[PDB]
């Protein structure tokens, strides 16, 4: 109230609640927000019911405030809630989100968009078991991504010669066309090429491919080459992976839906959009970005060594007098998969793992600017808790669970900002999308090239055109990379994000950008008797500095 | 694996091999190793219990425990000297007693002991701890004499009476010790392996270095790994 509260009768001011929120704007106010309206009322008893202006104005401002949440027909005990926001009303906006909290989204062709689908978590119970996905999930994955990258290639500029399904190529011979699907072996041991039509095989005898891409089975390929009905080769002449797009003609074909939304998001009953606040952030952005600076490390940071120890203590006492906004640890944080124990003599594996953090916490004590003021990102590794006691250090499933909270019990109550996420994971930035992925990938891409019959800059460069031109995180079949049957949809890259981190330990570092699109690649932590980190400014610039 | 523990020179240079390192791969036989040595040299002997940690000499006669007692240890040792006479005098020539009693900042202590002991004597330690390489790297002493490891960890207290328990735990140590190393003396006199690599508990040990160099005698890659459960296939 004021400092000098009068206790109002509610017949008295209910006519005057009622004409402003019943005849010019607003409808249906609850008893709660008559009360609520009360005791502002209370806030402003000052030559009140004999003040004209201010409280009907108020009125107005109080539709301004709630007339954007929901849709405003309803005003319950939330009425004090819009009271506070008057009152408040008279870096922040960025977030961090894994691949277990992203908006799921569908695709449909017929209608050409995009479609929101709703959460088993909020809708439905889950009290036993609600993370399970459904058996048709997962045939209607490839399906999906195969839309996706159907609609990339037709709505390219040069695409308006037409392809081919391929159940057409039945009844034609000797004659070219142009097709695409996905590649891979079939249960004969041939090549062959898949489409919901059908699927063919392949002659590579003659083919010249495009070079600077990994053509690698599992990866959508644009297939040039004349049909024989002799048997069922389909001689190919050329080889070329579909192109890709930017992210703003991306954007603009669904306006600016809200897939990344921080400031709205859609659901089921409608979509939602929004670009007035895009340049007012942007412009935001571009002043005082230098000193909302954020640093990342290097790869696979053992915590049981003493020389990583020794040589972080050292980044941390170069990092404490300066603290960053992000600090981004990346990589597996144990040099040994942990599993189940054989051994009841010496110490469990899981208890070792325990102590590998604890430690750490003793060593955050004495550097109380960076605990303060930085923010704490924690990224699991190829061989953490959860994958290597299945997969024992090989590769697994990419949606990984974050690092469990019973290990984590003591860097949660020093520090006061610390997350961990997915191997993928989101950041929403004011004006920015970045993605951080952490695995292998030279290895993977080097060893299962196709062959076909007939400096190391070049390396980077065919990765991450082929990573891009392909648009999907993990371009591997189910042999390879198993991959849960649901949320596959966030390891696609259609809202094809502004930066990427490219975590791998077993490329060079580099800073190359491309498609509308920026690169980095972090490398090890520690290598040739080196410690190596890089910090990325958000000005598109970039900086790479060494503590020996 | 290859050249073992009973090695040997056939040079016919030694000087000039001896003040700098020798190589191996021109120069290397493997000789027979039915017997290893006639044991005579004294031992150490430093544990840690989770403020317990410990030390005592064979040649000495004094004990000190870092942070009602010295009478139940005097009991306990004679207690348990009357119940293995039979394995004290069967392995007295390995390892030889009463000695005085103390419980005494404090943990500055292990590095002026360990080097009262590097400048008294040359002997190797047996080392009893949870944290073996944790009290590696925190006594920089340590890594200049060979080491033979007793590694049993999970010990716990029963946050009462923990003294007799610890008395019991400690005493019966010392007094197995003789049948321990004598253990070991076996099995290294018989594996050609070498004492200080060896572990009652490392078993399975024994079973790599014998399939392993019978696999190089043979014409098969021995697909070693190290440090990861996972067979060497080449990536």
């Amino acid at each position: 109230g004021n400092v000098l509260p009068v206790k109002i009768q509610p017949p008295l001011l209910r006519p005057l609640a009622y004409r402003v929120l019943s005849r010019k704007y607003g409808l249906s106010i609850k008893s709660d927000g008559l009360s609520a309206l009360a005791e502002f009322v209370g806030t402003n008893i000052g030559a009140n019911w004999r003040q004209g202006p201010a409280t009907i104005k108020f009125l107005e401002q109080f539709a301004a405030v709630w007339k954007q949440q929901e849709r405003g027909l309803f005003i319950d005990q939330s009425g004090v809630k819009e009271v506070i926001q008057e009152m408040k009303e008279r870096r922040d906006y960025f977030k961090v989100i894994n691949a277990s909290q992203q908006q799921r989204f569908s695709y449909n062709p017929h209608k050409m968009q995009f479609i929101f689908v709703p959460n088993k978590k909020q809708n439905g119970l889950g009290g036993i078991a609600g993370f399970l996905p459904d058996i048709e999930d997962k045939v209607q994955m490839f399906l999906t991504r195969y839309y996706l990258t159907n609609d990339r290639v037709m709505r390219n500029e040069n695409f308006q010669m037409s392809i081919t399904p391929i159940k057409n190529l039945l009844g034609r011979d000797a004659q070219n066309f142009l097709l695409l699907g996905l590649l891979n072996k079939n249960f004969k041991g041939n090549w062959s090429l898949e489409d919901p039509s059908g699927s063919v095989e392949i002659d590579i005898s003659q083919t010249i491919p495009t070079q600077g891409h990994y053509y690698v089975p599992g990866c959508m390929v644009l297939v040039e080459g004349i049909y024989y009905s002799v048997g069922n080769k389909f001689h190919v002449t050329s080889m070329t992976l579909p192109p890709g797009e930017r992210r703003e003609i991306t954007l603009e074909t669904i306006g600016n839906l809200d897939l990344l939304g921080i400031h709205g998001i859609s659901n089921n009953n409608f979509i939602a959009r929004l670009d007035k606040d895009l340049k007012i952030r942007l412009h935001l952005l571009e002043k005082e970005l230098t000193d909302h600076k954020f640093v990342i490390l290097g790869a696979n940071l053992f915590l049981d060594d003493l020389k990583i120890m020794t040589a972080l203590s050292k980044i941390l006492q170069k990092l404490n007098d300066d603290p960053p906004t992000l600090l981004i640890w990346q990589g597996s944080f144990t040099s040994v998969p942990v599993f189940a124990s054989m051994s009841s003599r010496n110490i469990s594996s899981s208890t070792q793992f325990k102590n590998n953090f604890d430690a750490l916490a003793t060593l955050l004590s004495r550097f109380d600017n960076l605990t303060e003021n930085t923010t704490m990102i924690f990224i699991p590794g190829p061989n953490d808790l959860w994958g290597s006691m299945v997969s024992l250090g090989a590769s697994g499933t990419l949606p990984q669970d974050p690092i469990p909270s019973a290990f984590t019990k003591k860097i949660n109550k020093v520090c006061k900002n610390v997350v961990w996420s997915s191997n993928p994971t989101r950041i929403a930035y004011l004006s920015q999308e970045i993605v951080i992925f952490r695995d292998d990938l030279s290895g993977r891409f080097k060893r299962h090239r196709l062959e076909f019959p007939f400096q190391k800059v070049q390396e980077t460069r065919k990765l991450v055109k082929t990573i891009l031109d392909q648009g999907h995180l993990s371009p591997f079949l189910d042999s390879l990379r198993p991959i849960s049957w649901d949320l596959d949809h966030t390891l696609t890259l259609c809202p094809i994000p502004s930066t990427m981190v490219l975590c791998d330990t077993t490329s060079a570092q580099f800073d190359l950008t491309y498609n509308g699109c920026k690169v980095i690649n972090p490398g090890s932590f520690i290598h040739n008797r080196r410690a190596r980190y890089m910090e990325y400014v958000p000005s598109s610039k970039k900086t790479i500095q060494e503590e020996i | 694996m290859d050249l073992g523990a009973s090695v040997t020179f056939r040079s016919k240079a030694l000087g000039k091999g001896i003040q700098q390192g020798f190589e191996m791969k021109d120069l290397s036989m493997a000789e027979n190793e039915r017997y290893l040595s006639g044991f005579s040299m004294d031992i150490g002997y430093l544990l840690h219990f989770p403020e317990f940690f410990s030390l005592f000499k064979s040649w000495g006669d004094t004990i000190t425990i870092l942070v009602i007692n010295a009478s139940s240890l005097g009991q306990i040792y004679k207690q348990m000297f009357e119940k293995k006479k039979g394995k004290i005098e069967t392995y007295s020539y390995l390892v030889d007693i009463n000695f005085e009693f103390v419980y005494f900042k404090l943990y500055r202590r292990l590095s002026q002991e360990t080097t009262k002991l590097k400048e008294e004597r040359g002997f190797l330690l047996l080392l009893q701890s949870p944290f073996i390489t944790k009290l590696l790297g925190t006594i920089r002493l340590l890594n200049q004499m060979p080491i033979v490891k007793l590694s049993l960890n999970e010990v716990l207290l029963p946050q009462l009476n923990w003294q007799p328990t610890l008395l019991k735990k400690l005493v019966n140590h010392v007094l197995s010790s003789g049948s321990w190393i004598s253990h070991l003396i076996k099995l290294s006199q018989y594996s050609n392996i070498p004492i200080c690599n060896l572990r009652l508990d490392s078993m399975d040990y024994i079973i790599d270095v014998l399939y392993a160099r019978k696999l190089k005698k043979e014409n098969i890659v021995l697909w070693w790994n190290e440090k990861a459960p996972l067979p060497d296939h080449g990536g």
